[PDB]
């Protein structure tokens, strides 16, 4: 490939993957009488303690105060969630098996005789996501944008340094816009097909906090955590 | 119980 | 507001 220098920075924030997933299997084996539904809040409770971990020595977002940091990634927690879920699905995932953090691979028919009317919705609409990002070749240098995208929200309120915010969105949009640019060059579709599927993982990601937030209302999401922190404003 | 042990398991 | 998210991003 040809990488711009910009993509270059950003990818040399990505922690090592299989540390992060025998840390959260040993972890849950500690944990332990366990329900599923349960033992799965945990794995995604940890999931973000590796996402927060990541975004903490990340190139821009190291230079924020402590509130500016805050701020973003109340605004993006669950989207950062979903993007890592989806893309390893792309990556590691085959034939009807959605891929964990944890490196098994759960058959999809599992999910289906188990989940509800909200999580079927949910589930599905990660699907169909999953695989419009698996037809469009998605790969790390246009992944590692779309996090940096998504972290560097120009939605959000109440910055201190709202200029170093605007400036990275600029400059990881142009950069992928670079990107595409070289790589891909008789494919010009490729850069916004990208973009079009932000306001997707939002939404998905949204709808996954409501589903979240009745599940812990319903008693189900056991006593509380970095997760329901987060889904607490 | 059930799930962890089937992700152990393979 | 988040105790736990701060602390996360201290140290
Ligand atoms: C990919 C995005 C979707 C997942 C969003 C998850 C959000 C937060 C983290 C929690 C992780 C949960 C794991 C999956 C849930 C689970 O354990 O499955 C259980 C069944 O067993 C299973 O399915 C076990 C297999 C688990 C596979 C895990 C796949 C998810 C991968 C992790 C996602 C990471 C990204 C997260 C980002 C936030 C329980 O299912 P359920 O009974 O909760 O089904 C929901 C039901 O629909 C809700 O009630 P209702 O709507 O039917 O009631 C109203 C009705 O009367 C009218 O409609």
């Amino acid at each position: 490939a040809s990488i711009p220098h910009l993509i270059l920075e950003l990818l040399k924030c990505e922690p090592d993957e299989p540390q992060v997933q025998a840390k959260i299997m040993a972890y849950l084996q500690q944990e332990q009488k366990l329900s599923t539904f349960g033992l799965m809040c945990k794995m995604a409770d940890q999931t973000l303690f590796s996402i927060v971990e990541w975004a903490r020595s990340s190139i821009f977002f190291r230079e924020l105060k402590v509130d500016d940091q805050m701020k973003l990634l109340q605004n993006c927690w669950s989207e950062l969630l979903i993007l890592d879920h989806i893309y390893r699905q792309v990556v590691h995932g085959k034939e009807g098996s959605i891929f964990l953090v944890t490196g098994q691979q759960v058959d999809y028919s599992i999910i289906a005789s188990q989940a509800g009317a909200t999580l079927n919705n949910l589930m599905s609409h990660a699907q169909e996501l999953v695989a419009k990002l698996r037809s469009l070749q998605f790969d790390q240098r246009e992944f590692v944008c779309l996090k940096f995208l998504v972290l560097f929200s120009l939605d959000v309120k109440n910055l201190e340094n709202f200029q170093l915010v605007e400036g990275v969105q600029e400059q990881v949009n142009a950069a992928l816009l670079d990107y595409t640019m070289c790589n891909y060059p008789q494919q010009t579709e490729k850069f916004g097909q990208l973009l079009l599927r932000l306001p997707e993982i939002r939404a998905i990601s949204m709808q996954a906090e409501e589903y979240l937030y009745y599940k812990h209302l319903n008693g189900d999401v056991p006593y509380n955590n970095l997760l329901i922190e987060m889904l607490h404003a | 119980n059930a799930l962890l042990r089937y992700l152990l398991d393979k």
